[PDB]
């Protein structure tokens, strides 16, 4: 009956990096996968030899869509290496710039990297403004009318009919796709708010560079704080919070209730795409050096069993390369990581991809928004559990929906809303402290020749570390354990299937030659594979 | 993807940490919907078209092939050691991806400091052989005009394709093939804190009065003085730069700077 056999997806596009999808079909479900990540570029051999100082510029270029946050763990992980505790507002500009990376990054991975799995742009062209701005009005405060929602359709149009359909070549929905359920004026609202969102995002994106100097790669970090004094400015700080506020109403009133008409008209997909355990690092810290002092807390979960979070042990961490391309097969901690490449093609001796593959106490972990905010709602946070029960309740499912492709997905949506709101709090802090006569950014510091540090971060894809060993006052060995590396890195030397692998059996496939089904999953990860294997 | 009225872009990412493609989305008046549906035609893309897998190789041959012609934007370095095994994608390697699609361009567009010169996985020991374009392509005659930085002014991208397109031919390049109405000028001698410099006001430490004051940061390492960039002038996201938020440049527009501006808090 249904597709029997195999099917490869490579590139997997609307992700950051080189991916390649396989897995093999059995009656229209998918029985297996692997996730095959096909770039390497070797950073951790780059940085032998060099000074710790250097390593933030380095290590910033393993990603430009979750820019700063490596700039922010390996000045965390050399700060730790050092013993520098950092002044009170270089954390709050740091932690400021950060929740500002959440909020531009979880924006665009919803309208212009998820979003194209779910909407039929070209069926918007059939739509009723008339009726679409009656549905987007009751879904927001904001008001929208018949004639905003026909500008977008007519300049849709033209750009349709001129033939050149640019980025929505090929779409999977083209010509219609039995996966594809929304009615064209569902289709309108999310094209008008994904066009919206392009503009949108260069504010939200702005706003880090007021404190952070530039967006893409900030320049603003140093071991011991950071150095952007204009940032103590009243000026400065009216700016970041004008484009704060303005990206914070977008999450609020059109990110938000985006997600959620789309999930409820795909509330098949809480079915797909599972996981069973769960690690995050915590961020937001109030302590550079106790992860419990961050506004979300560390915390290990096995087997979906959140009445029982385990404490965060980074002594537990193991990165395998045995299906991997890299020398041997032997497991390590990253203060003994081994960074040595040896390619075999796909599947030669069992080994698949550029990722090596972290285990935490033996098991592989999701990581990443839905991490976050699970373990955040068990520890009590009271911000994370009034979102996700609104969230749960106006879906009209119990808390279970959450362990799916659908859950993720609308996890990412809770944390953006929640951090929206704290970067508020964290910026009147911030103020706070300037006003009572705290003008300091910079801590004084002195390089030790042997050391070692590991700096935690929690990115918008999850937990992120690095690790660092100074010998002679130089690196010795700088490691990266990055959250797609945890999410999407191949088997373990235990053949245990990573998340993402897991996450897609039992994916049903309506169309083998457009396999929208396997993007939907492998999308809500929000994979970035120049992250996983740097 | 396209034929028509509006000129085919081909995106390609090779070896890079997509800064580059985050950069032209804060393209500014005009912004990145315009550039989309108005200026350009972007036919290839993979951090944002619909299509993947076969169906995005095919958008990709058919805007390659077509008689319309197209004009290439490369982002990261291309992977050359071990028959460039070290970067694949739709299973060929990087290399032989733009050996092929790269020559049968209008005009190629190097855009960021990897494509242009290798960048940061050419940095020693350069395990993967890195190679930017016209270096990996020289033989076969690709001659792309690079656009520096990491990641470049997204200014400086518009500014150039518009230029091609309104010309029919590139700018007046330097001999790093890069626009000379962009990177004719060092970063330093655009500097607000020259003054200082002249003076031999410099900041001691991070943390100093002198820095606080905004004094020339060139003992803290700044590579303004060596690097050509447009950065003080267009700044970055309509707000700053890397100097004005008080750290210094780490000459990120130059070949090989990862190895030539290190350690980057040394002059
Ligand atoms: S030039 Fe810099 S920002 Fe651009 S791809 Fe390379 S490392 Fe990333
Ligand atoms: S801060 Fe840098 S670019 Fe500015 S004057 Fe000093 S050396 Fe030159
Ligand atoms: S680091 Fe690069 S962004 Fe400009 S200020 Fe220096 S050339
Ligand atoms: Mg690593």
């Amino acid at each position: 009956s249904s597709y029997s056999g195999p099917i490869v997806v490579d590139p997997v596009t609307r992700i950051e990096g080189h991916l390649r999808i396989e897995v093999e079909v059995e009656n229209g479900k998918v029985k297996n996968a692997y996730s095959s990540s096909t770039l390497f570029r070797g950073l951790e051999i780059i940085l032998k030899g060099r000074d710790p100082r250097d390593a933030q510029h380095f290590t910033q270029r393993t990603c430009g869509v979750c820019t700063y946050t490596h700039a922010l763990a390996s000045t965390r992980c050399v700060d730790n290496a050092v013993g520098v505790h950092i002044p009170k507002n270089a954390t709050y500009i740091r932690n400021l710039v950060l929740g500002a990376q959440y909020l531009h990054d979880h924006i665009v991975h919803f309208y212009h990297l998820h979003a194209l799995d779910f909407v039929d742009v070209t069926a918007a062209l059939k739509a009723d403004p008339a009726k679409a701005a009656k549905v987007a009005s009751s879904i927001s405060p904001r008001k929208t009318t018949a004639a905003d929602l026909k500008a977008v359709q007519d300049k849709l149009k033209t750009f349709v009919e001129t033939g050149q359909l640019g980025p929505f070549t090929n779409a999977y929905f083209l010509g219609g796709h039995p996966a594809y359920y929304l009615d064209p004026e569902t289709n309108l609202i999310a094209t008008a708010h994904y066009l919206e969102a392009l503009r949108l995002q260069v504010k939200a994106a702005r706003a880090m560079a007021v404190f952070g100097a530039k967006n893409p790669h900030t320049q603003f970090t140093v071991v011991g704080g950071v150095t952007c004094y204009d940032a103590l400015t009243p000026q400065r700080i009216a700016e970041f919070e004008a484009l704060w506020k303005e990206t914070k109403a977008f999450v609020d009133e059109v990110y938000i209730p985006d997600l959620l008409v789309v999930a409820a008209a795909y509330k098949d997909w809480t079915q797909y795409g599972g996981t069973d355990n769960f690690i995050t690092f915590g961020e937001f810290p109030k302590d550079e050096y106790d992860l419990n002092s961050r506004f979300f807390k560390p915390g290990v979960v096995f087997k979906r069993d959140f009445k029982n979070i385990k404490p965060f042990d980074k002594m537990q961490i193991e990165e395998h390369v045995r299906h991997s391309w890299y020398e041997g097969a032997e497991a390590r901690h990253p203060w003994k990581g081994q960074t040595q490449p040896k390619y075999t093609d796909l599947h030669g001796d069992d080994r698949y991809s550029w990722m090596k593959a972290p285990r935490y106490m033996g098991e592989p972990m999701e990581t990443g928004p839905l991490a976050q905010v699970l373990i955040a709602y068990s520890q009590g946070h009271p911000k994370v559990k009034a979102v996700t029960d609104a969230v749960l309740a106006k879906l009209g499912v119990g808390p279970e929906a959450l362990f799916s492709t659908l859950g993720r997905t609308a996890a990412r949506g809770i944390e953006t809303a929640v951090i929206a709101e704290y970067v508020g709090v964290m910026l009147q802090e911030y103020k706070d402290n300037i006003a009572k006569g705290d003008n300091v950014i910079c801590a004084p510091w002195e390089m030790p020749k042997q050391a070692e540090g590991v700096g935690f971060v929690n990115a918008p894809r999850g937990g992120l570390s690095h690790w660092i060993r100074i010998e002679d006052g130089k690196i010795g060995n700088f490691q990266l354990v990055v959250p797609s590396t945890w999410t999407l890195g191949p088997r373990c030397d235990k053949n245990k299937l990573s998340p993402v692998e897991a996450s897609l059996i039992g994916t049903p496939v309506a169309d083998a030659k457009r396999p929208v089904e396997i993007l939907r999953t492998v999308h809500s990860f929000d994979p970035c594979i120049a992250c996983g294997v740097h | 993807l396209m034929g028509p009225r509006r000129p085919s872009v081909v995106y390609l990412h090779n070896a890079e940490c997509t800064g580059c493609s985050e950069s032209v989305l804060r393209a500014f008046e005009p912004y990145i919907d315009t550039l989309i549906l108005d200026t350009l035609s972007l036919d290839y893309h993979e951090t944002i078209m619909a299509a993947a897998g076969d169906a995005a190789e095919a958008a990709l041959e058919q805007a390659v092939n077509s008689p319309h012609g197209f004009i290439a934007v490369v982002e990261g370095g291309i992977p050359t050691a071990a028959n460039g095994i070290y970067g694949k994608v739709a299973n060929h390697t990087m290399l032989d991806i733009c050996s092929r699609i790269l020559p049968k361009a209008q005009a190629v567009i190097a855009y960021g400091t990897c494509a242009t010169f290798g960048g940061v996985q050419a940095a020693k020991p350069n395990p993967t052989g890195a190679k930017g374009v016209n270096d990996a392509l020289k033989h076969l005659g690709v001659k792309a005009i690079n656009i520096a930085g990491c990641p470049p002014n997204p200014y400086n991208l518009v500014g150039t394709i518009v230029y091609y397109l309104k010309n029919k031919a590139a700018p007046e390049l330097d001999s790093l093939n890069r626009p000379t109405m962009f990177f004719g000028q060092t970063v330093h001698e655009q500097c607000p804190r020259l003054p200082h410099f002249d003076a031999g006001e410099f900041a001691p430490s991070f943390e100093s009065e002198e820095a606080r004051k905004g004094w020339c940061l060139y003992e803290l390492g700044c590579k303004g003085p060596v690097t050509m960039n447009n950065c003080p002038k267009i700044k970055f996201n309509q707000t700053n730069w890397p100097v004005d938020a008080g750290h210094p440049c780490i000459g990120c527009s130059e070949p090989d700077f990862w190895d030539a501006m290190t350690p980057f808090y040394q002059n």
